[PDB]
């Protein structure tokens, strides 16, 4: 919750956009994945997009799907997750750090005790992939009680009544209708509409969204350079760079 | 929703927001359709004319002589295609039409499912896409040329995972963007509403038959029906029609495997936990962490992971009782019904008469009349039993 | 003999002496059969119970569209068995018993005959013997093992001669000693009386119901029905209850194999001359000198080197008529049939169909209400297809 | 018909009965058949039965039906075999001989065609092994036509009727009661039920029955000694010698 607060707050002292990069927990390999989340963030993202390896990914294509394979070739448990989420938000106290779960994952043992081991690790908010609004109550009522923000994706087939419940129940932000939106006071509003280039970043927050979520461009590069760990992290490094100054006034 | 997604806790709509539009589409054409006559009249025309419904019951005497058991088979094996698939897949096909759809999306495994959509489809006037997983397709070579014949095109599916619950992903994926003019057709009664609710209704008329049929021939209800359980669409077109006879024993068979004990098995119902995935909330084969796990059977078309929530709700309540076949006693079952009756059983049938014959054997004088669903011809395992033999 | 051995010239019983004793036999229990209503009542149990009889007729509108043909199937291919064999094996199991005997002796090729004796003989507890020829058995052994399930006892002849005319001769030189305990199950309309005659009023059903279907669905009888001719008991059993109706059409379909002219076809009634063998006087696939030849055709199933001796007659006087399709329109029916209707049919009745859509597309504005018998499915030919494709 | 009432008188002053053997046209080959039946012939043989290869043997077991393919596979016609036949008679003038026919080959051309072609090369009798008497009618009329003896089978399972149409319509010999067939002036019995040994043949005789057949005995002379020709017939020699004693009085 909190941590969105005073980054979209800062981030509009600066008439600045968000640029958030989604990347799997383990992808490649647990010690190579810490290494990439440092580049990322101390190249310039605002926030990070975390997901959890699991064993069947329903709203996944290819590169994604791939990403998990080679995070679970790599033997990577939720628990191993956790940790490395402990770590992260060791290291950075203020970036919000979002999950992108399957529901199962959340559910297998406790609802709640999911919440509670986020609260925990330092986590801020979880995009539950696979749970509507209308089955949400469960899930964002702990998120709630965990001081965890929970996400809502707004659809490009969206109505009314969704976007009118995806505003009273999302915190953190809204993962993207934006003037609707904000007459809601929804979550700032962040696209994730395969935002790959910075020409797109620029056009996200000239449209009134408060930033833009990248996945698959940024695990392309690793899918692209797992022979070249060391380019790996210069290309990724060169990509969100570019893609954050494009967020910039 | 106009109908309730959840029996007990079982069941839902977990599936991603996007596809929310698409399952309420569905739901309300199917509600539509249910009270449309005329679609209605077309459904049975379909069944009886195309597909060959009624289907008969048959009095097995050669296996239950020496005993006081009397066991019908209703022979689901002679419907168009060789097994019961064939009612709800037309049924899916007569609401995508109606929906005014053109294009049928489904997924295969044991390849029946892919079969039966593509006879459908082809029937129908329907474009017909199947996914299917590389390693599954090798295997079943036979229906995937099958379904090419039948105009169905087989997109092979190889990205690390390939299997049903596999190729899924892409299914939906895809349906997520075409449901505007594509339905997906799901194969059993599982997943998220109202499939479950939609693949019974058009699998009830098993059970509304059996009945009258038994009426007919016994002057009274039986004491068990029992059906096997891979997702539940067979046993549930059973069942359906008997709930309200409080009389009747309702008996779902799960596959055991290699025996319960040994984890090689596909039995969640009974020896799984509630999860959430397939787009429901209901029991399933999983790791202790969470990870969906495989079944396992010698019938590739019981390797579901999960059961229908009505399945797991009529459990809860003890309304219906859930049990477990071997492969040996699948087998068995399989090899008995040949030699007795001449009526090669599909090896996902075997486990539901292998109970059967359990429950006569175990008490010999007890006087029960029973039925069986025989839900498909084993003409497609002769090989594999074959090769064990 | 009570009933008329001949249809015109064709026909007869011509055996050893020491056989005419079981045929004598055979044709007073048929007499005695037909006149007990109980014998009826038994076997129409079965058909209906067992079997799955009435079979539907099904209108195919998608392979007719833009053409004013109108085209109905006969769905005998949704028998218990897949095919229309079971019929007469079921009848000719109940005249076994009737005549107090235990064993069932039979002969096979295509297989089909061969599952069919076992599966009748399974379920009427008689034990059924098989003779095969080595060569027909490797090539078989899907078939070959589903009558080893079903208590069948395959008997593996070889001595050079190794196929269904070949096998013939040690099948009936088994009757001629056991003919007491011991009743010899022909699988087609053709042999020494009284087969032809009990085969026919065995599967004379087939046209019974289509005729009843047909002024149910139309109002009307057909201008035509068609049906493929291995050795006539399909086809007899869809004729026999129109031969009355001058007005409906009866075209029987011979295999053209690779082409008349090529010689390489089975199609002895209009490309063959009259000869005596299989205990009858009919056309027959033979050399200049009365060597019996081989017939040839896409489908083992119509590789009889003769043919029934009342379609010779049929044909004589000039009330069914007889024509052929080659293997490759064969298998173009069989792949349209698939596409536009989502139906496997056997490539037997492919050729059946495969003329009844010559007869279509040759005169697409002739109106004409068509019923072709599709007397079995082709699930055993999607391989055979696949290697030709 | 002639050569039989011939034979059967000769051998009743004799109180001899007759041995008839059985040997398959061209088997093994046309030229080591002649020879076969020349040997038969002087040996002691009173009549021969002699077969002409038909492709579908339906009254026939494992050792004729093997003689049938021997035949075949030196490529005997039935043309071959009526060459066969003219050059046996020309050879010997009075022994009788009969045909062991399958309906088809003497159907072919027309019947009474076939029984010309019996009567031009010599022929005495025909038994055309698929006609039961109740079709006999055509074979039989076109037989005496041409002088030439219907052979009928009288088998164990005949009763009255069969006796007395076996008896009316047969000529030359009744292929077998014995009492019954007598009563009716059937033809000589001459019996053929798998006569092997000397025994049997007298056995056969003492029964009542002018003589017997023997065929599978012969033909297992030739089976056997394939490989050597000359073993053959020196064996085929002893085994036909020792049946005509047993005839003999
Ligand atoms: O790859 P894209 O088009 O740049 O979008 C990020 C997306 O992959 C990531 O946010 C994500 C991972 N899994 C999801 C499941 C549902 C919705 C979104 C996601
Ligand atoms: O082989 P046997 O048992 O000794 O009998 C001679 C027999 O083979 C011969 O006469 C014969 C050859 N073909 C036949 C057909 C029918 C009756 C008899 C025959
Ligand atoms: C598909 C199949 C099943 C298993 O599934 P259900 O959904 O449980 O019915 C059972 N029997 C046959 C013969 C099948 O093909
Ligand atoms: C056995 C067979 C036939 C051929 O024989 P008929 O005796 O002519 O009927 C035709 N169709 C099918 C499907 C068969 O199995
Ligand atoms: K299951
Ligand atoms: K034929």
């Amino acid at each position: 919750m909190e941590r969105y607060e005073n980054l979209f707050a800062q981030l509009n002292d600066r008439r600045e956009g968000a640029f958030v990069p989604f990347v799997t927990l383990g992808d490649p390999g647990i010690e190579q994945s810490l290494k990439i989340i440092d580049t990322l963030i101390d190249a310039g993202a605002d926030a990070l997009e975390l997901g959890v390896p699991f064993s069947d990914p329903l709203a996944n294509g290819p590169t994604i799907q791939n990403a998990n394979l080679r995070a679970f070739a790599a033997g990577v448990t939720p628990a191993q997750c956790f940790e490395m989420l402990a770590l992260i938000r060791e290291k950075h106290p203020t970036i919000p750090i979002g999950l992108l779960m399957y529901a199962n994952l959340v559910f297998n043992n406790g609802i709640d005790a999911f919440y509670a081991r986020c609260e925990q690790v330092g986590v801020d908010s979880v995009l539950v992939a696979d749970v509507p609004v209308e089955e949400s109550a469960p899930f964002r009522q702990a998120a709630l009680r965990h001081n965890i923000a929970p996400i809502f994706i707004c659809p490009p087939n969206a109505d009314d009544d969704l976007l009118r419940q995806v505003a009273s129940y999302g915190r953190g932000y809204t993962y993207l209708l934006i003037e609707k939106l904000k007459e809601y006071h929804a979550a700032p509003a962040l696209q994730g509409f395969g935002i790959s280039s910075p020409e797109q970043v620029s056009a996200a927050v000239r449209a009134g969204a408060a930033g833009a979520i990248s996945g698959s461009a940024i695990v392309k590069i690793i899918e692209k350079n797992l022979a070249s760990p060391k380019q790996m992290l210069a290309e990724l490094r060169s990509f969100v760079s570019a893609m954050k100054a494009a967020s910039r006034a | 929703t106009l109908l309730n997604p959840y029996f007990g806790e079982f069941g839902g709509m977990y599936v991603p927001q996007i596809l929310m539009p698409a399952l309420n589409q569905l739901e309300e054409a199917f509600v539509r359709a249910q009270k449309d006559p005329e679609f209605q009249a077309q459904f049975a025309d379909l069944l009886k004319n195309y597909a060959g419904r009624p289907t008969a019951l048959t009095k097995c005497q050669n296996i239950t002589a020496g005993t006081r058991t009397t066991l019908y088979l209703k022979r689901e094996d002679l419907l168009h295609g060789g097994a019961h698939k064939t009612n709800q897949v037309l049924g899916q096909a007569l609401l995508a039409k109606r929906m005014g759809k053109s294009e049928i999306i489904a997924e295969t495994g044991a390849g029946q499912h892919g079969v039966a959509s593509a006879l459908a489809s082809a029937l129908l006037g329907l474009k017909c896409r199947i996914y299917m997983g590389a390693k599954d397709v090798e295997r079943q070579s036979p229906n995937v040329f099958r379904m090419r014949l039948m105009g169905a095109e087989v997109i092979p599916v190889h990205s690390g995972s390939a299997t049903l619950k596999d190729a899924c992903n892409e299914a939906l994926r895809d349906w997520s963007g075409s449901y505007e003019t594509a339905h997906y057709m799901l194969g059993t009664a599982a997943g998220p509403h109202p499939y479950p609710t939609i693949v019974r209704e058009f699998q009830r008329m098993i059970g509304e038959e059996t009945k009258a049929q038994i009426l007919d021939k016994e002057g009274r209800l039986p004491d068990a029906v029992i059906a096997c359980v891979g997702g539940g669409s067979n046993a549930i077109g059973m069942f359906a029609d008997f709930i309200n006879d409080t009389s009747v024993g309702l008996i779902g068979v799960e596959p055991g495997g290699h025996g319960i004990e040994t984890g090689e098995h596909g039995a969640p119902l009974k020896h799984g936990r509630v999860g959430i995935y397939f787009g429901m909330k209901a029991p399933m084969m999983q790791t202790a962490d969470g990870q969906i796990e495989e079944s396992y059977s010698i019938s590739a078309g019981l390797d579901f992971p999960s059961v229908g929530p009505q399945h797991a709700y009529l459990n809860s309540i003890g309304r219906a009782d859930y049990v477990s076949i071997t492969d040996d006693e699948a087998l068995e079952a399989f090899k008995t019904l040949c030699r007795h009756e001449g009526i090669i059983p599909a090896l996902e049938s075997s486990h539901a008469l292998a109970h059967a014959l359990k429950m006569m054997r175990e008490q010999p004088e007890k006087e029960q009349l029973l039925v069986v669903n025989l839900s498909g011809r084993g003409d497609k395992d002769i090989f594999t039993v074959h090769d064990i033999l």
